[PDB]
């Protein structure tokens, strides 16, 4: 959940701040925080589950960096991020309606969907950051 | 000689070079940060033709382009390549240029039909070998003969195209977007001239040079102590307050017109009177009394005030002639700027020998450790104005704290810059000319009269002395740029009370100021020392920062204070104490990086993986799968024993099995043939030959590890089996798969694409950058005769 | 509108963030913007027009940059701050006024006022940064 | 009241934001405040709650600096950083219930508990950051 929560709050950021002629600075770590993500998800294989009408969805994440030597970010630094943020976002969306729509009697705080209980492992651990809602 | 071998123990502790004026020339040789300019493109990669193999094995026609390291030297074992990796962090640090102007690097391009430009040489060999290659895209030749720069003159702007690996792209266009240099204009200039300077009237400072809008300039980092060297710090504080009290010294001026030692020295002798007296030490009264012994107190006072090192006063008891001139010693110099038991000894003796005998007192037995003074004491116990309101002053004119241009200043009482406080000294002095004392001999009562009215009546001499000592020390403090930290210093300036004596006895009227360019210099080594200083401690939190984050946990923060503290000049590193080097190292791991350094130690830590998996000379680890796995076909090989990935296996970290020295687990799974897969930088063997797949060497190379309990001698086998091969015939010939039960984790390099390499490098078309800014200003003094005080009164008005 | 909710964004943070005794690592990221959004400002003249009773009210710009040389903000930092502040958010705050007050029935999501078109050119893009509203 | 209010900000943002594995970059300016607050409090005697049945509670200030070289945060940062904030927390809310509860006629808008009035001193306006309830 916390994993979950990071990755909405790195997409969330990304959108607000990344943002055409803004200082790199206004995005230093947030950027960082970004590469962070992008690290830890690459090279997974993820699948949002068929529960209901809701569709089998599987999520491959081979995404590379972004930029970090700009003074001001331009047109083509947002193009490049928007391309992977748009993705990212979906396969957010995608994790947090499996998990909504589940529900458990043995442990219901548990994480319910398998795309969760994935970030729920180690591994994922370091795309954690700010939590602050 | 137990006075020097216990002085001796205390000074092994200090890291002052030992000849204390030497220290001069190391401060005057710290110049400006060395500007540094690109002579070509940073590059780690180069495109390079290799070889490609069909899925059959068979080497194809046509070569394909890849990205490979210009200096393949990465070290086996995982410790070793983050090593590498601060190592090149290092040179890339050192190496980083203050400003590019991509023209300098800009060369013809040979297919070019509208006489284009690349930068650098480099990207012009790239687009001349893709420009005859056969298998380039008619589009990016044709592109390659039209790609043009634009140079924009009037906007100051040009633009090259340039051929780069993405992440030599990066610290390009890191270097190009984050030049140091700044606009320089006459404004600048004037600003960087000391505020207290600029509205000083005894200096005229004009702008006779006109400056291009081209000129750039690199601003000095006038940061204050991140470090707080002031607190917890007594050696450096010493040594630091020894440096600054050297400089002080040299920037000093020298009095002038002094009177005639002959003529003041018969004066005193004359009115003094001493070879009447039964004094013990009948020739030693006057010595010390010169022009030399005055220039020296002079300078030891102000130097002493600017640098705020602690001084020690030197003094005979007998000699009532040297604590007379202490008297005004204690009047003018802030009394926190000596040793509390040598204030406490000059004032004791100046009670007990002066003050108390005139007024009959009994004389005082101070305890030392008093929290008060004794002329504290004497001020509640004294009941005459005159003496008791001098003693009040004494005892409460310390040093003054004020922010001046963010700046810490230590200011003095605007009665002792005015010089009007003398006065009240000479109306005490004079009541002590008029006092019995009761019970001293008459003739021995005569001589301290007449002593006491020998500096009574030099009054006027006195309030110039004192208004010119504080005028000087103001200007020179103007062009202090560190904060001025008041602490007791272990080491002391000894003051000897003589040359006081010689200071308030010979000083005339010529007013000595100083000039405006020993003011500029004066300036100017402080900026470059301060500037220094910031910038060693912004190298000394980079690179433990970049170790710390590395991971490097055998790297020693010792080695690196210790070039932090040679590169500041002024410190003998072999008598540092040893918890002040860890205390230094905890405080610079507490501060944050840089941000220029910052930017890009993350730059390389983020392109580390990959730089790593470019290098030829070392996988990035071994799968010993005890199960017969198809050699997979890749281009660059034909079959290899090639992982993509460690998915599906144990993985045992071969840097953490080194550093413990258990090889428990492993061989157990050795012994007992469970797979695994060993993770780390490996060096490996490229096996071409067919029949060493048949023979299965590739398994016999990981008993050693079992054996020596070693896995730095740990050489995977990478079978590279194609047309190439002696026996590819074997492969070719006869039905069956290629197998081996182990593979080498690594990676296949970056083919080169044209257009994710081809950018456009923007800078500037030129511009020239400036280091001594006051080398523009034309500063001039007025007369020292007409030089005036704050108060716009001369600062000399005996005349 | 991107560039004006910067401005307004810039200067709330700076109201809220430069106070007296705060370590400069704190507002690093916020004195860069700041400094960014006077340069891009500098030496242009704004007007919030007369429509309807709204006085007609002329701007200049020629404001000296936020030190940078501190250890923790001071009294001076914090005054020159504040008189810069407030010319700003009067400025702001008359900007937004003006375009409040204004509508077309052909590009009404278009920019009206003329200080909020002057906002739109390229040359103030550089003072975009975070949008977070 | 800024310095209570920054204080209690700090803690918000340590509790947030500290957390395993996430970037230190994502927490470098909020650990140097944090390190700057611990500091500033080191040596400081506060008593809180003497009015009504507020217990009378003594708090002592002698904490460690947080660390500043890890890459991403692990659990014993985590741990040592969690004692802090719990003491710090609860500091502070005692703090603010003992200002709470407390009135005057005379300067009712200045602090009433002397806790409140020890933080109003210079000593302690370091402590002072981003003010932007």
């Amino acid at each position: 959940m916390d994993v979950l929560y990071s990755l909405s709050k790195t997409l969330k950021d990304a959108r607000d701040k990344i943002v055409e002629g803004t200082l790199y600075s206004n995005v230093s770590d947030l950027i960082q925080q970004f590469n962070q993500m992008i690290i830890t998800m690459n090279g997974n294989e993820f699948q949002t589950g068929g529960i209901g009408n809701l569709p089998i969805r599987n999520w491959n994440f081979d995404f590379g960096l972004l930029g970090t030597t700009l003074l001001n970010l331009d047109a083509n630094y947002v193009e490049t991020a928007r391309n992977t943020i748009d993705y990212f976002v979906d396969f957010v969306d995608n994790v947090c309606m499996d998990e909504m729509v589940r529900e458990s009697q043995r442990n219901g705080i548990a994480p319910q969907s398998d795309s969760l209980r994935k970030l729920s492992g180690i591994k994922f651990k370091r795309i954690n950051f700010d939590n602050s809602s | 000689h137990q006075k020097e071998v216990q002085y001796e123990i205390l000074q092994k502790t200090i890291p002052t070079f030992e000849p204390k004026e030497s220290i001069l020339k190391k401060l005057e040789d710290i110049k400006p940060e060395q500007v540094k300019k690109q002579t070509k493109l940073f590059r780690i990669f180069e495109p390079r033709q290799l070889p490609v193999y069909r899925a059959n094995g068979e080497k194809e026609l046509r070569n394909r382009w890849y990205w490979k390291l210009k200096r393949d030297t990465l070290p086996d074992g995982d410790y070793d390549v983050r090593e590498y990796f601060l190592n090149l962090y290092d040179q890339v640090l050192t190496e980083m240029p203050d400003y590019l102007l991509l023209k300098d690097m800009a060369v013809e391009n040979k297919n070019s039909r509208d006489a284009g430009k690349v930068v650098d040489s480099e990207t012009a060999a790239i687009c001349d070998a893709i420009f005859q290659d056969e298998e380039t895209e008619g589009v990016v030749r044709r592109f390659i003969a039209e790609m043009r720069q634009r140079v924009q003159a009037d906007r100051n702007v040009v633009n090259y195209p340039s051929i780069l690996h993405p992440i030599d792209h990066a610290f390009n266009e890191y270097f190009l977007q984050h030049q140091l240099v700044e606009p320089l204009n006459n404004d600048i200039i004037f600003n960087y001239i000391p505020e207290r300077i600029r509205n000083d009237v005894n200096y005229i400072l004009n702008m006779d040079r006109n400056l291009p809008s081209t000129a750039r300039y690199i601003r000095p980092n006038l940061l204050q102590d991140r470090l707080n060297l002031h607190d917890n710090f007594e050696s450096l504080w010493d040594t630091i307050t020894t440096s600054n009290y050297i400089l002080a010294r040299s920037v000093v001026p020298d009095l002038k017109e002094l009177v005639s030692t002959e003529a003041q020295i018969q004066k005193m002798s004359q009115d003094l009177q001493l070879e009447a007296l039964t004094i013990q030490s009948e020739t030693q009264f006057l010595t010390g009394i010169n022009s030399q012994a005055a220039n020296d107190c002079f300078k030891t006072l102000i130097a002493a005030m600017l640098s705020q090192r602690t001084m020690s006063l030197d003094f005979v008891t007998t000699n009532y002639m040297s604590l007379i001139s202490g008297m005004w010693l204690l009047t003018v110099v802030p009394n926190d700027m000596f040793i509390r038991e040598s204030l406490v000894a000059c004032q004791l003796a100046i009670i007990n020998t002066i003050i108390y005998p005139a007024f009959g007192m009994q004389r005082m037995h101070y305890r030392n450790g008093d929290p008060q003074t004794p002329f504290q004491i004497a001020e509640q116990q004294i009941q005459n104005f005159q003496v008791a309101n001098w003693l009040h002053f004494v005892n409460n004119n310390q040093f003054r704290q004020v922010v001046i241009d963010g700046v810490l200043n230590q200011v003095l009482n605007d009665n002792i810059r005015n010089g009007h406080v003398v006065n009240q000294l000479m109306e005490a002095l004079m009541q002590l000319s008029r006092q019995q004392f009761p019970t001293m001999p008459v003739d021995y009562k005569r001589s301290i009269q007449r002593g006491i009215l020998l500096l009574s009546n030099r009054l006027g001499q006195l309030v110039d002395l004192t208004r010119l000592l504080a005028y000087n020390y103001e200007t020179l403090m103007a062009c202090i740029t560190m904060n001025m930290q008041h602490v007791q210093t272990l080491t002391t300036e000894k003051l000897q009370l003589t040359s006081v004596t010689s200071l308030c006895m010979l000083i005339g009227n010529a007013t000595v100021i100083p000039s405006p360019q020993t003011l500029f210099h004066y300036y100017n080594v402080n900026v470059n020392f301060h500037s220094n200083y910031n910038e060693r401690i912004n190298d000394a939190v980079a690179i433990i920062t970049a170790a710390n984050r590395l991971n490097l946990y055998q790297k020693k923060m010792k080695s690196i204070v210790e070039d932090f503290l040679k590169r500041l000049q002024i410190f003998d590193i072999s008598r540092v104490p040893d918890d002040q080097m860890y205390r230094l190292r905890d405080r610079l791991r507490l501060l944050p990086v840089e941000i220029r350094r910052l930017d890009i130690f993350n730059l390389i830590l983020m392109n580390m993986e990959q730089i790593e998996r470019a290098s030829d000379k070392i996988a990035q680890g071994v799968i010993i799968a005890y199960r017969d796995m198809q050699l997979e076909r890749d281009e660059m090989y034909g079959y290899v024993n090639i992982a993509r990935n460690l998915d599906g296996f144990q993985q045992i970290n071969l840097e953490e099995l080194m550093r413990t020295g258990d090889y428990a687990q492993i061989t157990n799974m050795l012994l007992n043939n469970q797979p695994v897969a060993l993770v780390g930088a490996l060096p490996f063997i490229t096996d071409s030959s067919v029949i060493s797949l048949v023979a299965k060497l590739d398994a016999t190379v990981f008993a050693q590890i079992v054996k020596l309990r070693k896995v730095d001698t740990l050489k995977p086998i990478l079978y590279k089996i194609n047309s190439d091969s002696n026996d590819f015939y074997l492969v070719a010939n006869y039905d069956w798969v290629p197998t081996s039960t182990t593979k080498v984790y690594k990676q296949i390099p970056q083919q080169f694409d044209f257009r994710a390499s081809m950018h456009m490098l923007t800078s500037n078309l030129t511009f020239t950058v400036y280091s001594d800014l006051l080398a523009f200003v034309s500063a001039d003094t007025v007369e020292p005769i007409n030089a005036v005080a704050f108060d716009n009164m001369r600062i000399m008005n005996e005349l």
